[PDB]
């Protein structure tokens, strides 16, 4: 287990860690999050009491260093930082644990939700999508735009997701116009999987990361990217059997974890109806179809 | 964006544009099989591609052999249309290529967009107008050349004959759409009006009769009456 201590909590804020969240009052004695499961990426995130505008947060892996949070009264936010002095850190932590001023990452032993949502998400790939190489952790917020959104403005602050565009030359082979548009297998398997992502694991990792940024920060570009990566698989007649089965598991746990009262904004009707009912893979997503039907039959 | 009554005069400015209609591309006669089932038999079709300013008509003839052994023809027809319009543009010199292509049916937008990816600066546009270009196969010379074709073939016409010598493009397009709308609502009557007077002929190099300006006003009025008339026999008014 690992720990992310906090210097203090000077402004009232709702703090999340992964799918958990708790309210901290102005100057309430609060010093950290402990018992963080090692072996997964994690996201700590923040919504201030006074300006629910800007949800923001930090993607990190406790294996890559010791990280802590400290509020900055100039820039007005909770910032993640790395402590290099290993003994300083263990000392800080142990003292805060001794004072029982940390919230315990509250994992039910039965529960695999977080693993299932982050199964293919690696810090190395996140850091390529979120470019800021001086830090081992990655900042994301509600307002950041994607490389593709920029094309149609600050690039250092962009989400460099893989560009997907169904009416593009990358997607359409000269002379296979109709074939490639109605069956996206060429674009999925040769262009993206073999060419760009190299394997399905890296593809799924980006898909999962896009969903999580949509869910936790209401990032619109991330939601667009999640949906595009789904639609490209569902619109391909030829998908490896192992990808199809795993995709069903992936989407199942994403729809399962989604807030019931956000399905209006975070879910794209057209993509889901096509993906579950009209596309090549209409019948290959039993678990996802099942939970979508019992939980969001209003969208369909 | 889309083309409608409100931006109608943009058609006659000096930006080259083409209308593309695909409603005569895939044509069938339906009939009964010996087993009492139903089958289609294709006949030759055409893409109706028209410069509304100059009257130049690129009539690409679609020979029934295109369809042999293919599935989902109604869908294929949209993609064949798009393939042939794109080939036509690539065949034109650069200074003759259109800046916009206006499809008469919205189902042609994505097929044409995808074939024209090499031409990002050519605007593909739909229209809110219900243009009567389906009636092009009521013009005898165009129908004749389509049905007689034994191979794929492109034939070039001026759908305005010599009208632009005496009237503007706006007026010529309005006449064209009046005639076509009349042939579409009652082909029999429309064609009676055009051929009523044995003394007015169709030139060998033209599609429509050689009407004086006075006779064109008489003709146009007779076509308007018909289009209303048939609006009453349909709706009882
Ligand atoms: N360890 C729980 C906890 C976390 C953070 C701050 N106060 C805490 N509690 C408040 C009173 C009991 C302890």
């Amino acid at each position: 287990m690992n720990t992310v201590p906090f210097t203090s909590a000077p402004i009232e804020v709702t703090i999340g860690i992964d799918q958990y969240s708790f309210n901290v009052k102005e100057n309430q004695p609060f010093h950290g999050i402990k018992d963080i499961p090692i072996g997964h990426v994690h996201v700590i995130h923040f919504q201030h009491a006074d300006n629910s505008s800007m949800r923001y947060g930090y993607w990190f892996d406790c294996r890559m260093g010791n990280f802590y949070i400290q509020y900055d009264p100039k820039d007005g936010l909770y910032k993640m930082m790395e402590e290099r002095d290993g003994a300083k850190f263990e000392n800080i932590v142990h003292n805060f644990k001794e004072r029982q001023m940390m919230v315990s990452y509250p994992k039910i032993d039965e529960d695999d939700t977080w693993y299932n949502l982050t199964e293919f998400v690696q810090m190395d790939k996140i850091r390529k999508i979120v470019r800021k190489d001086e830090n081992q952790f990655s900042y994301v917020d509600s307002s950041m735009t994607t490389v593709q959104e920029n094309e149609l403005s600050d690039p250092a602050h962009s989400l460099n997701y893989t560009v997907i565009n169904f009416k593009s030359r990358e997607a359409i082979r000269p002379g296979h116009e109709m074939e490639d548009f109605l069956d996206k297998s060429y674009y999925l398997n040769t262009v993206m999987l073999q060419g760009i992502f190299k394997n399905s694991s890296n593809y799924f990792g980006e898909l999962q990361f896009a969903f999580l940024n949509a869910m936790f920060f209401g990032n619109y570009g991330s939601s667009l990217q999640w949906h595009a990566m789904i639609e490209l698989i569902c619109s391909s007649a030829t998908v490896p059997k192992h990808m199809l089965d795993k995709l069903d598991e992936i989407l199942y746990y994403q729809i399962k974890t989604l807030p019931e009262q956000y399905s209006d904004i975070l879910l794209n009707e057209r993509v889901w109806n096509i993906c579950l009912y009209s596309s090549f893979q209409k019948n290959s997503l039993h678990n996802t179809e099942k939970i979508m039907e019992n939980k969001y039959p209003e969208l369909l | 964006g889309a083309m409608n009554s409100s931006n109608y005069a943009e058609l006659f400015n000096n930006d080259i544009k083409l209308f593309v209609d695909d409603t005569n591309v895939y044509r069938v006669t339906v009939h009964k099989t010996f087993e009492g089932n139903v089958a289609t038999k294709a006949i030759n079709g055409c893409i109706f591609t028209l410069n509304p300013k100059t009257g130049h008509l690129f009539l690409k003839i679609i020979h029934t052999s295109v369809w042999a052994g293919q599935k989902r023809l109604s869908q294929l027809a949209k993609w064949k249309t798009a393939e042939e319009v794109s080939a036509l543009v690539r065949s034109l010199p650069k200074e003759e290529q259109p800046k916009q292509i206006i499809v008469t049916r919205k189902a042609m937008l994505d097929p044409l967009e995808v074939h024209m990816l090499d031409f990002p600066n050519i605007a593909i546009r739909p229209t809110e107008l219900r243009l009567p270009f389906s009636a092009a196969m009521s013009i005898d010379k165009l129908s004749d050349v389509v049905m007689k074709a034994t191979e794929p073939q492109m034939v070039l016409f001026n759908i305005y004959d010599d009208w632009l010598d005496r009237i503007s493009s706006y007026t010529a397009f309005s006449r064209l759409t009046l005639l076509l709308r009349a042939l579409k609502t009652n082909e029999e009557s429309a064609k009676m009006i055009l051929l009523s007077d044995p003394t007015i002929t169709i030139k060998s190099y033209h599609l429509w009769p050689s009407f004086t300006d006075e006779q064109w006003i008489t003709i146009e009025s007779q076509m308007r009456d018909l289009i209303l008339t048939e609006y009453g026999r349909k709706y009882n008014v």
